[PDB]
C-alpha cells in the first residue's frame, strides 16, 4: 500500500491565519492526491482533486499544490468554518490510501453554569452533576471538581464539541458522578475553571438541597 | 407479451434457396442485436448470423457468402436468406435477441429446416425373438424419408418395456429406425405382436406381426 | 440529487458476519463507483472496497479474505459483507459514491456523495438510555442567559442523537460527546443556552434517539 | 514560434474513454514530426489518404488529435470502413479519412489488479454514430416496447459498461491507447505545416 | 478462432449433489463468457452472463466463476428441474464467432445397473431385397456410457454401424441403445458367425452374443 504522511497532524491558528499542510506519498503518484476536510461530527467533504484542481463551491481561499510525492493544502485566510480535520487521498493505486489527518484548531473565556442531579435521577439511585463551559478559546480548559472542598481525582469525565461554524469557539461539559448515599454526604458541590481567557481561575457552586 | 415466432423453414432440395422470418412483439428488431442460432439434430447450438442495431452484419465462416441477413422494421420482423443451401445446413434454426454481456434472454421457438435429395415410405421388418426369462422383439423400420414416423404395439394395448429408439440418417439420405420391447419368454407362443407403423408424408400406415422364427 | 442512506446491525458479535447495505435514491446506479469506507475511533479514514454496476470490484487487500460486495439494481441498493468480524472492526461505515466526470473521464476517483455513516459496534446485550432533565435554575442562569439540557444515561452501544424541539431549535445548542462509563455503559449530554426572560415560556423538549435500541424519548425539560 | 502541442496528446498520464473520446485541436503552429516519423515496432501505424514521409512537406489548415483506450481485439475498427461496437456506436472514422491512426499497448499503465473499471464504452445505441460523432449520453436505452422512463428494468438498460483492464488477461483483452491525427484542408489559411 | 473446450461430456448427480462444469478457452477472454441451459425440444436458457453475474430469475443455488481461460458453473444444490445440457458461450466480438462449448449433459444417477444384450439375425424377408440389417440390443442399463463392438467372424467392424440411444426412462432412470449392423446380402453371405460385443461398467467382462448364419 502506498503510504500517505501528513505534517502536522495538528495545528492551533487564529482566522486570518495562513494555514499549510504538507502531505507525502511513500513513491510517486503523479497529481492523484485529493484534499478532504471533515468538520467534528459530519462525513468527509471533497475539496481539492488532482493535487490542485478546486471542487465546485469550494472558495478560493484554498490551494493544492504538488506532483510526484509532494503535495500541499494552502488556506490563504482562516475562516470559523475551516476549523476542522484535513486528509489527502492518494487514487493512483489500489488499496486506496488516506494521510493521517491534519486537526486545525482571539481568545475568548468560558461562561460556566452548574447542574445539580435532577430528583429524576436521584430518584432512581444515582447523582450526576454536570458543569458547562461554553463558548471558549482556544480549545485547552482545565475543569476541576471539589465537593465540600476536597478535590476529586478520576472520578469525572469530560467532553468537547465542534469548534462552531459561526464563531469558532468550543464548549465543553464534565460530568461527576456519585452514588445517591454519597451525594447526599456532602453540602458543597464546586466546578473550578482555569482557561487562558480569565484573569485567574474561577469556580461555580451550589449547595445540595438549595 | 415478449416472444419470436419463426417460420418459413420446411423441405428444400440441396443448392435451393430458403427465406427464414422471426415475428417479434415486444423485443423491437431495429434496437437490438439480432442473432441466429441453429441446432443440426442431436448436436449442439451453432451461431450463424447477427446484424447490430446500426445495421453492422457478421456471418459464420460456413454460411459466409450463402446466407445473409436482413430486417425490416415497419414489420418488427427479422429475416434469414439462405442460398446455395447444403445438407449439413438441415437443422432447426432459433432467432434470438442478444444482449452481448448480458447473455441471450429471448429464444424463439424455432423452425426446422431439412435439406436432402424423395418421399418415401418405410420397409418394416421383424426383430424376431431368439430360440434360447425375458424375451426381446422388435420392428425394424428402415429407408424412409422425411421424418417422422410413430410406433405403437398391439394397437396402444402393449407399451409396456417399449423402446422406440430415435431416428440415425443413412448415408444414402434416408433415416432408419428401429422399435423393441421386452415381454415374458412363456408369451412368445401366447401372445401374437403386431408392431403398428405410421409415416404420413408417404401415406404409410404397416401392422407387421413380429414371431419367433421356425427353423 | 443521489443520496446515500447506510442500514444494517448496530451491535454485532465476535466471528459473526456484519451485513451493511447502502440504499440509493435520487440518480442512476449506472454512472457511479461504489465503494465503502471505515473510520475507526481515533483513526482516519480506511477504504474497503469499489464496485461497478458490471460487476467488477476492488478491494482493499488487507481486508479482501473478509469482505464481499454485492450489487442489487432492482432495490437500487449495494452491500458489504464482513467475515469473522472482530473488535478491530468497530468504526463507522459510510457508503460513498465516485463523480460521473464527462469531460474530466468516467470515474473521477473523487467521492462528492457521501451517505451519513453507521456506527458499528463488536461486542458481546444493546440497551436503551434513560432520559433525565438539566433543569435551568439559578445556577445555570448568569444573568441574562440561562442552561438547560437533558442528560442521557446508561445506554449502550453508541450512537445516540439529540435535537430540540424537533429541529426547531438549534442556535445555542451543544450536545457533547459522549463518555464511556466503568459500568461499561455510555452517558451523553445535550444543553442549550437561552434567554433568561424565556425560562417557563418557551416549552424546551429534547428529542432523543438511540438507534440500536429503538428507544425513543421527547423530554420536557422545566425550570426548578 | 510555437512548436504543435503532441507531446501533450501522447505523453498524457491519463486517457479518455473511447464513448467520449478527447480531441485536441492543433493550429497556427510548427510540427516537429518525430513522435511518428520514427516509431518501433511495437507500435500500430497505418495511415490513410497521405503518407508519412510527405508530411513535413504539406500545410495543413487543422490537425485534430483524437485520443482514447480500447482493447486490443478493437483496434483494427479505429480505420475508415469499419464496423463493430466501438465504430459504430463510440468512435468512427470517414470513408475518405484522411489521416494516422497510432495504437500501443498500455497494459504496464491502465491495467490494475483488481480490475481498472475507470475506462468505460457504449454498448447500446438506436443508431450508427457519423463520422467524428461524439456521444455522452447516459440515457437508459429502450430495447423494448415499453417506455423505460429512466428505469433499469427488463428491456431497458444503461448504454454504458466498463473494460475492466486486469494484466493477467490475454493481449486482446488489454488495453490499447488509441491517437488519431485527421489532416484537414478546407477553403482557409494552411498554419500547421512542417520542419 | 478460439475453441471452447467444455468438460465433461456428462455427468451423472443425484438431487442435492453440487455439481461442476468446466469451460476451457483457447485464448484470453477476459470475464466474456456465459453459461446457458438447454432441455430437449426447447430453447436454450441464459443463466450467468459476464462470467459471474446471474441472470435476473434465475434460482441462486446457479453461480459462475473464472476470469481468463478457466471458467466452472457450479449447481451447489441440484434439483430435479436442474437436469439439462449446459453450455458456455464466448460472448466477446473478437474473434468474430461468438463460440459454444460442446456441452456438458446431466443425467439422473442411480445404481449401475448392466445391460440384457440381444443380438437379431437379419429377417429371411430383407434378404430377399438384398440388404441385411443385423440389430443389436442394449436394455435397461445405467450409466449411459456403453461400447459395443461388431465382429464379424473375429474381424472387428467399424464404420458400417449406427447406434440410436433412448432418453433416461422415466420411471427406472435407466437407458437403453440398439446398434445396427448393415451389409450387402452377397457381403451377408460372405461369413458365418455374427457377435456383438458389449462392455459396461456393470459387466465384470465383456459380454457377447452371436448366433451363426443359417443355424
Amino acid at each position: 500500500a502506498i503510504r500517505m504522511t501528513q505534517s502536522p497532524s495538528s495545528l492551533a491558528a487564529s482566522v486570518g491565519d495562513r494555514v499549510t499542510i504538507s502531505c507525502r506519498a511513500g513513491q510517486s503518484i503523479s497529481s492523484f492526491l485529493h484534499w478532504y476536510q471533515q468538520k467534528v461530527g459530519k462525513a468527509p467533504k471533497l475539496l481539492i482533486y488532482d493535487a490542485s484542481s478546486l471542487q465546485s463551491g469550494v472558495p478560493s481561499r484554498f490551494s493544492g499544490s504538488g506532483s510526484g510525492t509532494d503535495f500541499t493544502l494552502t488556506i490563504s485566510s482562516l475562516q470559523p468554518e475551516d476549523f476542522a480535520a484535513y486528509y489527502c487521498q492518494q487514487s493512483y493505486e489500489n488499496p486506496l490510501t488516506f494521510g493521517g489527518g491534519t486537526k486545525v484548531d482571539t481568545v475568548a473565556a468560558p461562561s460556566v453554569f452548574i447542574f445539580p442531579p435532577s430528583d429524576e435521577q436521584l430518584k432512581s439511585g444515582t447523582a450526576s452533576v454536570v458543569c458547562l463551559l461554553n463558548n471558549f478559546y482556544p480549545r485547552e480548559a482545565k475543569v476541576q471538581w471539589k465537593v465540600d472542598n476536597a478535590l476529586q481525582s478520576g472520578n469525572s469525565q469530560e467532553s468537547v464539541t465542534e469548534q462552531d461554524s459561526k464563531d469558532s469557539t468550543y464548549s465543553l461539559s464534565s460530568t461527576l458522578t456519585l452514588s445517591k448515599a454519597d451525594y447526599e454526604k456532602h453540602k458543597v458541590y464546586a466546578c473550578e475553571v482555569t482557561h487562558q481567557g480569565l484573569s485567574s481561575p474561577v469556580t461555580k457552586s451550589f449547595n445540595r438541597g438549595e | 407479451q415478449v416472444q419470436l415466432v419463426e417460420s418459413g423453414g420446411g423441405l428444400i432440395q440441396p443448392g435451393g434457396s430458403l427465406r427464414l422470418s422471426c415475428a417479434a412483439s415486444g423485443v423491437t428488431v431495429s434496437s437490438n442485436y439480432m442473432s441466429w442460432v441453429r441446432q443440426a439434430p442431436g448436436k449442439g447450438l451453432e451461431w450463424v448470423s447477427i446484424i447490430y442495431s446500426g445495421g453492422t452484419t457478421y456471418y459464420a465462416d460456413s454460411v459466409k457468402g450463402r446466407f445473409t441477413i436482413s430486417r425490416d422494421s415497419s414489420m418488427n420482423t427479422l429475416y434469414l436468406q439462405m442460398n446455395s443451401l447444403r445438407a449439413e445446413d438441415t437443422a432447426v434454426y432459433y432467432c434470438a435477441r442478444d444482449l452481448m454481456v448480458y447473455g441471450i434472454d429471448v429464444w424463439g421457438q424455432g423452425t426446422t429446416v431439412t435439406v436432402s435429395s424423395s418421399t418415401k415410405g418405410p420397409s418394416v421388418f421383424p426383430l424376431a425373438p431368439s430360440s434360447k426369462g425375458t424375451a426381446a422383439l422388435g420392428c425394424l423400420v428402415k429407408d424412409y424419408f422425411p421424418e417422422p414416423v410413430t410406433v405403437s404395439w398391439n394397437s396402444g394395448a402393449l407399451t409396456s418395456g417399449v423402446h422406440t429408439f430415435p431416428a440415425v440418417l443413412q448415408s444414402s439420405g434416408l433415416y432408419s429406425l428401429s422399435s423393441v420391447v421386452t415381454v415374458p419368454s412363456s408369451s412368445l407362443g401366447t401372445q401374437t405382436y403386431i408392431c403398428n407403423v405410421n409415416h404420413k408424408p408417404s401415406n404409410t400406415k404397416v401392422d407387421k406381426k413380429v414371431e419367433p422364427k421356425s427353423c | 440529487e443521489v443520496q446515500l442512506l447506510e442500514s444494517g446491525p448496530g451491535l454485532v458479535k465476535p466471528s459473526e458476519t456484519l451485513s451493511l447495505t447502502c440504499t440509493v435514491s435520487g440518480g442512476s446506479i449506472s454512472r457511479y463507483s461504489w465503494s465503502w469506507i471505515r473510520q475507526p475511533a481515533g483513526r482516519g479514514l480506511e477504504w474497503i472496497g469499489r464496485m461497478y454496476s458490471s460487476g467488477g470490484t476492488n478491494y482493499n487487500p488487507s481486508l479482501e479474505s473478509r469482505v464481499t460486495m454485492s450489487l442489487d439494481t432492482s432495490k437500487k441498493q449495494f452491500s458489504l459483507k464482513l467475515s469473522s468480524v472482530t473488535a478491530a472492526d468497530t468504526a463507522v461505515y459510510y457508503c460513498a459514491a465516485a463523480s460521473i466526470d464527462q469531460v474530466w473521464g468516467t470515474y473521477r476517483d473523487a467521492f462528492d456523495i457521501w451517505g451519513q455513516g453507521t456506527m458499528v459496534t463488536v461486542s458481546s446485550s444493546t440497551k436503551g438510555p434513560s432520559v433525565f432533565p438539566l433543569a435551568p435554575s439559578s445556577k445555570s442562569t448568569s444573568g441574562g442567559t440561562a442552561a438547560l439540557g437533558c442528560l442521557v444515561k446508561d445506554y449502550f452501544p453508541e450512537p445516540v442523537t439529540v435535537s430540540w424541539n424537533s429541529g426547531a431549535l438549534t442556535s445555542g445548542v451543544h450536545t457533547f460527546p459522549a463518555v464511556l462509563q466503568s459500568s461499561g455503559l455510555y452517558s451523553l449530554s445535550s444543553v442549550v443556552t437561552v434567554p433568561s426572560s424565556s425560562l417557563g415560556t418557551q416549552t424546551y423538549i429534547c428529542n432523543v434517539n438511540h438507534k440500536p435500541s429503538n428507544t425513543k424519548v421527547d423530554k420536557r425539560v422545566e425550570p426548578k | 514560434t510555437n512548436l504543435c502541442p503532441f507531446d501533450e496528446v501522447f505523453n498524457a498520464t491519463r486517457f479518455a474513454s473511447v464513448y467520449a473520446w478527447n480531441r485536441k485541436r492543433i493550429s497556427n503552429c510548427v510540427a516537429d514530426y518525430s513522435v511518428l516519423y520514427n516509431l518501433a515496432p511495437f507500435f500500430t501505424f497505418k495511415c490513410y489518404g497521405v503518407s508519412p514521409t510527405k508530411l513535413n512537406d504539406l500545410c495543413f489548415t487543422n490537425v485534430y488529435a483524437d485520443s482514447f483506450v480500447i482493447r486490443g481485439d478493437e483496434v483494427r475498427q479505429i480505420a475508415p470502413g469499419q464496423t463493430g461496437n466501438i465504430a459504430d456506436y463510440n468512435y468512427k472514422l470517414p470513408d475518405d479519412f484522411t489521416g494516422c491512426v497510432i495504437a500501443w499497448n498500455s497494459n504496464k499503465l491502465d491495467s490494475k489488479v483488481s480490475g481498472n473499471y475507470n475506462y468505460l464504452y457504449r454498448l447500446f445505441r438506436k443508431s450508427n454514430l457519423k463520422p467524428f460523432e461524439r456521444d455522452i449520453s447516459t440515457e437508459i436505452y429502450q430495447a423494448g416496447n415499453k417506455p423505460c422512463n429512466g428505469v433499469a428494468g427488463f428491456n431497458c438498460y444503461f448504454p454504458l459498461r466498463s473494460y475492466s483492464f486486469r494484466p493477467t488477461y490475454g493481449v486482446g483483452h488489454q488495453p490499447y491507447r488509441v491517437v488519431v491525427l485527421s489532416f484537414e484542408l478546407l477553403h482557409a489559411p494552411a498554419t500547421v505545416c512542417g520542419k
